[PDB]
DNA sequence: CGCTGTCTGCGAGGGCCAGCTGTTG
DNA sequence: CAACAGCTGGCCCTCGCAGACAGCG
């Protein structure tokens, strides 16, 4: 149902 | 870990350690789930058994557990193939164990341990003891360089501060045990006591050191009887972390404020609250001092106020993310010493030298397009000798 | 953690017959095997608790709720209470010729409720996996089938295992119990070597029993017999009131007194 | 003032600890800073009292902070509080107690209200007070006597020097109570403005007006509410209560039209009464009960055209009972502040959302309009569903090596174009628009640099709005964007950062900005902050993205301009990289394209 | 030949950043 | 001598106004 994109949903930091 | 420590020991010391029954029980307890059964099986048996039989007593499912436990016990040298009977001393000694042959304390342990931490940081009000000072300095987490002047904290000393009290204490004992042999103290005597505690001159000195850390307490002018504390056998949070890089530390202790002040700027001080801001200048200083970002997030994570616990993640992601970026920002340039080779006229031989460098494990980076590579100076002579040989 | 429970069948008539027979196997050794078996369990981990229960033709009594010998101090207390308690029970007892068969369902009933009493006490943080290591040593009693059958279902509902370790006689009813509740069964023929069976087959807990090879289950003959004869019957007739297996067609079943109507 | 070893203001020798501190959620340092806890059971009561006396400094979701300033206190007495009431409740709330310095400070700034009053009547401004002594003290002051026109005692003062009089009155600790008694003012005819029953004001809207109309008289001040909270309705409701001729000062031609529509939607006033005074046209401002205009039109300093001059003559020679000043924070500008004196108004109501400025002139609103009557909490409204939930983000776009080579060397103010026109930044904007359009989201893109706005607009073939675009043309784009499904993304410039009502604009993107303008950032995020139809409180209905160039000066401005939003609890998640970009056919995928772009940027100079 | 709409310069202003003096320890 | 205010210049953009030019009658 129009879920948020991956970058907004979960951290994109390598650490 | 404790089992880790026993594995890194010689067979001679291990058999000596397997003395009074309490030790065998203590080493037995850490057998994960499987080997405990195996120990009971071949306990009344005086005749060695084939290694194949042990392998086939565990179903194909969860087979990896069969091997890992076996490797652990082989490391502990509990049994020997004898071609798998247990150690005659362990079997006998264990059989002795197996039917053969308070509120004040915790406060004392917390306070006495705290004063050691107070001394760790530049706290003027901390317990002073020449033996303790050299112990920490020789423990690899502090350095003086001038006996007259108080010692400072090393790079590893700051990290040790942030570690949780259980791991903070255990690491200290682990370092203490290793240095006990160097200073001339028998490792078996102290190590055996720790196990017996979980339930001579060397011990008297060792017991005094344990009393200093607050793990044990005689309470009777150093009588023969001692009363171990909770920490000797082996808490709600107070920090509120905001999305705007603000820490409100509900602390009365000067130590915790000293800890939080390591990686944040203290703004205001209140009896049950201290306002700290995690400025990049502070965190970069904390990272420069030696701290690792994961510790900072972990240190704030563990001492998290109950109100933040319901939220998930308890630490707002931007704060955790931002701290990491502050850490990663410093190390943008990865300096790496090496020796560069250029003017590779022999293009065909360049690959051969590339293969030779790879085989030796000296090559760090290479560029086939530009026909160049970098090798650490340690292996520079080896490649230089290879080139000279032709 | 695990709450082991050793329901030893300390039947004086049977164990006494062994003394008269002067056989190598004796009750004192059996209690020692139970004792050593009990010590090893607690010895596995601190959190573990156990209990021991005896059986007699009269009544069954719990055998269980410095280091002079050098063993662990806690195990020292357990040995003292069990050693003294069993001797009192065996030495002191009345005589009743009418009742001579060992009782086991009653002893188990004291065991099943003990876990529930102990299950309430244990804190919510720690989940408990209790077990009953029934060690039968005598033939079953005919009149105790219904009573024994209720306890077994109570165990299954509460998920307590019954690892029967019967010896000297294969109890047809007991071997039925261990199957229903998932418990193990074992008919040890080398009574002097009884303990080594325990440390191997029964000692490992349920969470670890699966990841281990153990003797395969024995065939269980779920025999049904008529109430006229007590002979095995494959096709049984029952009524919706008595729920009673009956031999053949009757106008009315006696146990019911119902005005059954033909059709 | 004692400082700890860790540069911390030690306040342990200053105040004690209350025994029942667990229930009490308030701290009060001698510096005045007040740290309230948002998780305490009594938060709701404390916040309303605290926000009135102290303007919030930061309000994260857990622990809020406020600061006590003379202006902050002066608002407390105006609404109805008193020194005894404030200090007693403050002591009751304080879990550590009020230091003697703050206790006397609160008292000092409460014996100044009511001493002097300013009354406008018959096109004449008078300094009214019931105490002759305070008036005499003012007369002793030189500038106060200088601006004088050349029991209760009143002396007339010339209109042109009202500002200087008001500024000195505060400096003399005698604030002028510019309070309008509309209900007892029959001289000005009552207008037929009435609130239609279909219009119901939300609790914060009504609460704000309650402070404005605490007594029978109407109070003049600045009312602050988050962007999209509905300040138009509150402004309209204020006119309905006054029932007098109302002047509304928007920010641009777009502002007045939305003001006009809101009046019609939220009031029964007929279309004939509503009028506009803008360069585009005028709906007969000479005859109108409600006038809508812009600061630029009224504040214009050069000689006015004949069409505008005639209206201006009428405006000056009029008496207004309520002068609504939209986008108040622009008032303290050098010339826009003159519009207050040019027009004669009894009660000046100020509506805004970002009461912040990069200069120190924001405090001038205290006397130019009045005390900050109200300030709603953004998070409180966000959770209530009155404003859409926004997942702010900062997309870190690495700088192109060819560009950075020039950026590091170049320092003659040409950097802004260089890192505004970052090909890496462009691709992120290009990808984001494509992905979000596929999700049926109404995208808005902002860019301070028109050059960047034009470069991106044609390249993506999307409508763009900025200065030169005619009022009708820009109005057309909004209507298309509001309703036309085909127009899913629009490009806007500094013109449309404020007063643009786009309720369905779920997504926002920003590729450029004017320095560290917290006002610009919070205003820009406002466009998409409007409540959505199918909005859900905790579903992150809207989103905000502030594309930035890594290792660039834009990083410093990006942090600077996020200060206001974070103070209100908004967390700006950092996006180092965007997934799915590689598998997308985005522009500037070749060095030749990037090489061509760099040369053009350099050419622009 | 007149009138109205479009487009393009003049002049001014808002908002913010950066700078060479003025001032203070 | 070293260090910090401090109002204005500059730049970007924006706005209102006036003038000329093109479409329409
Ligand atoms: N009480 C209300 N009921 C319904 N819609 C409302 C209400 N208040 C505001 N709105 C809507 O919210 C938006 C407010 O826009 P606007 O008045 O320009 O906000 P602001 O001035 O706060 O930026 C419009 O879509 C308006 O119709
Ligand atoms: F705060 Be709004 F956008 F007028
Ligand atoms: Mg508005
Ligand atoms: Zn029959
Ligand atoms: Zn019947």
């Amino acid at each position: 149902a129009k879920e948020r994109p991956i970058w907004l949903r979960e951290s994109t930091v390598q650490g | 870990n404790l089992q880790e420590f026993l594995g890194g020991l010689s067979p001679g010391v291990l058999d000596r350690l397997y003395g009074h029954p309490a030790t065998c029980l203590a080493v037995f307890r850490e057998l994960p789930s499987l080997a405990k059964n195996w120990v009971m099986r071949m306990l009344f048996l005086e005749q060695p058994l084939p290694q194949a039989a042990v392998a086939l007593w565990v179903k194909k499912e969860f087979s990896k557990a069969q091997e890992e436990s076996t490797g652990l016990l082989s490391g502990l040298r509990i049994w020997h193939t004898q071609l798998l009977i247990l150690n005659p001393i362990f079997r006998q000694n264990l059989r002795i164990a197996l039917l053969g042959g308070v509120p004040s304390l915790d406060k004392y342990a917390e306070e006495r341990w705290e004063v050691v931490l107070h001394f760790m940081v530049g706290s003027p009000s901390a317990a002073v003891s020449q033996d303790l000072a050299q112990l920490l300095s020789q423990a690899g987490l502090m350095k003086s360089t001038e006996p007259g002047e108080p010692p400072c904290i090393t790079s590893a000393g700051f990290q040790f501060l942030l570690l949780d009290t259980p791991a903070q204490l255990w690491y200290f004992m682990l370092q203490y045990l290793q240095t006990a042999q160097s200073r001339g103290m028998d490792l078996v005597e102290i190590l055996s006591f720790l196990f017996q505690l979980s339930f001579s001159d060397s011990l008297l000195n060792f017991l005094q050191h344990l009393r200093e850390f607050g793990l044990v307490f005689q309470r009777k002018r150093k009588s023969r009887r001692y009363y171990p504390t909770r920490l000797a056998i082996n808490q709600p949070g107070f920090i509120v972390v905001e999305t705007n890089y603000r820490l409100y530390a509900y602390t009365e202790s000067e130590l915790q404020i000293a800890l939080i002040a390591l990686f944040s700027e203290m703004l205001y001080r209140f009896p049950n609250m201290v306002v700290a801001q995690v400025t990049r200048e502070s965190v970069q200083q904390a990272i420069a001092s030696g701290i690792t970002a994961q510790q900072i997030i972990h240190f704030l994570r563990t001492r998290a106020h109950p109100v933040m616990l319901k939220q998930t993640p308890v630490l707002p992601p931007t704060i955790t993310d931002q701290i990491r970026l502050w850490e990663l920002e410093r190390d943008r340039l990865r300096f790496t010493e090496g020796v560069l080779y250029n003017q590779f006229l022999s293009q065909v031989d360049f690959e051969l030298l590339l293969a030779h460098a790879r085989e030796l494990g000296v090559l760090v980076f290479e560029n086939s397009a530009k026909r160049l590579m970098v090798v650490t100076p340690a292996g520079h002579s080896d490649v230089k000798r290879f080139w000279k040989r032709q | 953690l695990n709450l082991l429970v050793i329901v030893v069948d300390a039947n004086p008539i049977w164990w006494g017959k062994q003394a008269l027979k002067e056989s190598q196997f004796t009750l004192s050794k059996c209690i020692d095997a139970v004792m050593v078996l009990g010590n090893s369990h607690l010895f596995m981990n601190r959190s573990n608790k156990l209990a021991v229960i005896a059986s007699h033709i009269q009544e069954s009594r719990f055998l269980y709720p410095g280091s002079k010998d050098g063993k662990y101090e806690l195990l020292t207390s357990a040995n003292e209470v069990i050693v003294e308690e069993i001797k009192d029970l065996m030495t002191k007892s009345d005589i009743k010729g009418q009742h001579t068969e060992t009782l086991l369902a009653g002893s188990l009933a004291k065991a099943l409720c003990y876990i529930h009493r102990m299950n309430k006490e244990v804190k919510d943080n720690q989940e408990m996996k209790s077990r009953i290591l029934v060690i039968k040593a005598a033939e079953d009693s005919a009149l105790q089938y219904m009573n024994f059958m209720n306890v077994i279902f109570a165990a299954q509902k509460q998920n307590i295992l019954i690892d029967a370790c019967v010896l000297d006689s294969d109890s047809g009813l007991l071997q039925q119990a261990c199957d229903i509740t998932g418990g193990l069964y074992l008919k040890v023929p080398q009574m002097p070597s009884l303990l080594q069976y325990l440390l191997w087959v029964f000692l490992p807990d349920q969470d670890q029993r699966s990841q281990l090879i153990l003797p395969p289950p024995v065939h269980v003959d779920y025999r049904a017999a008529c109430f006229c004869h007590r002979n095995l019957i494959e096709i049984g007739y029952v009524c919706s009131v008595c729920l009673s297996i009956f031999c053949n067609f009757s106008p009315i079943c006696t146990t019911c007194e119902t005005a059954f109507k033909i059709s | 003032t004692k400082v700890d070893e860790y540069g911390a203001k030690d306040y342990r020798l200053q105040m004690p600890l209350k025994d029942d501190h667990t229930s009490r959620p308030l701290w009060v340092a001698p510096d005045g800073h007040i740290f309230l806890e948002a998780f305490s059971p009594v938060y709701k009561y404390a916040q309303d009292f605290l926000v009135a006396i102290a303007e919030p400094v930061c309000r994260p979701t857990h622990v809020h902070e406020y600061k006590l300033t003379a202006y902050s206190l002066y608002a407390a007495v105006s609404v109805g509080l008193q020194t005894s009431d404030i200090t007693e409740y403050l002591r009751k709330l304080s879990k550590t107690g009020v230091p003697d310095g703050i206790m006397q400070f609160i008292k000092l700034c409460t014996v100044s209200y009511g001493k002097v009053k300013l009354v406008l009547k018959h096109n004449r401004y008078f300094v009214e007070s019931c105490h002759p002594d305070v008036i005499q003290h003012l007369l002793q002051d030189p500038v106060i006597r200088e601006c004088r026109l050349r029991q209760t005692v009143s002396f007339e003062v010339k209109q042109e020097m009202i500002e200087e009089l008001q500024k000195r009155c505060i400096h003399l600790e005698y604030p002028l109570l510019a309070e309008y008694d509309f209900r007892n003012d029959s001289v000005n005819p009552d207008i037929n403005i009435d609130l239609k029953p279909t219009a119901v004001l939300r609790p914060y809207q009504e609460k704000s007006l309650r402070k404005m109309f605490g007594n029978g008289r109407a109070r003049s001040g600045v009312i602050v509410l988050p962007c999209g909270a509905g300040k138009s309705l509150v402004g309209v409701t204020a006119a309905c209560t006054v029932r007098k001729r109302c002047l509304v000062l928007g920010n641009s031609a777009v502002s007045v039209e939305q003001w006009k529509a809101q009046f019609k939607m939220w009031s029964t006033i007929d279309d004939s009464q509503i009028c506009r005074f803008t360069s585009d046209a005028k709906d007969k401002p000479i005859g109108c009960s409600v006038a809508i205009s812009t600061y630029s039109m009224l504040g214009h300093t050069t000689k006015r055209s004949w069409e505008a001059e005639r209206v201006m003559e009428w405006l000056k020679t009029q008496e207004w009972g309520l002068m609504i000043l939209d986008e108040v924070h622009t008032i303290p500008a050098k010339m826009f502040r003159r519009v207050l004196t040019i027009v004669q108004a009894h009660c000046k109501l100020g509506l805004t959302a970002t009461l912040v400025r990069e200069d120190d002139k924001i405090v001038d609103l205290n006397f130019l309009i009045g005390p900050k009557l109200y300030e709603a909490n953004w998070m409180e409204l966000q959770n209530n569903g009155y404003i859409a939930k926004v997942q702010c983000a900062e997309v870190w776009c690495p700088m192109s090596p060819e560009f950075y080579r020039e950026y590091v060397a170049i320092k003659t103010k040409k950097r802004i174009l260089l890192y505004t026109m970052n090909p890496n930044k462009f691709r992120a904007c290009q990808f984001l628009i494509k992905f979000h359009e596929r999700r049926n989201d109404k995208i808005i893109v902002f860019a301070d640099n028109v050059f960047a706005l034009k470069e991106y607009a044609i390249r993506l073939n999307k409508p763009y709005i900025y200065g030169p675009t005619s009022q009708g043309e820009r109005m057309q784009i909004l209507q298309n964007f509001k309703h036309n499904p085909k127009i899913n993304t629009i490009f806007i410039s500094k013109v449309g950062d404020t007063s643009f009502d786009l309720p369905e604009a779920n997504v926002l993107i920003q590729i450029s900005s004017h320095g560290g303008s917290r006002r610009q950032e919070a205003q820009r995020l406002g466009r998409v902050l409007r409540a959505k139809k199918g909005m859900v409180a905790e579903e992150y209905n809207a989103f905000f993205y502030s594309l930035v160039s890594q290792d660039t000066q834009e990083m410093a401005y990006s942090t600077k301009r996020q200060r206001f939003l974070v103070d209100q609890g908004y967390s700006f998640k950092v996006i180092t990289k965007l997934a799915g970009m590689e598998e997308e056919d985005l522009a500037f995928s070749t060095k030749e394209e990037q090489q061509q772009l760099l040369q053009k940027v350099l050419a622009a100079t």
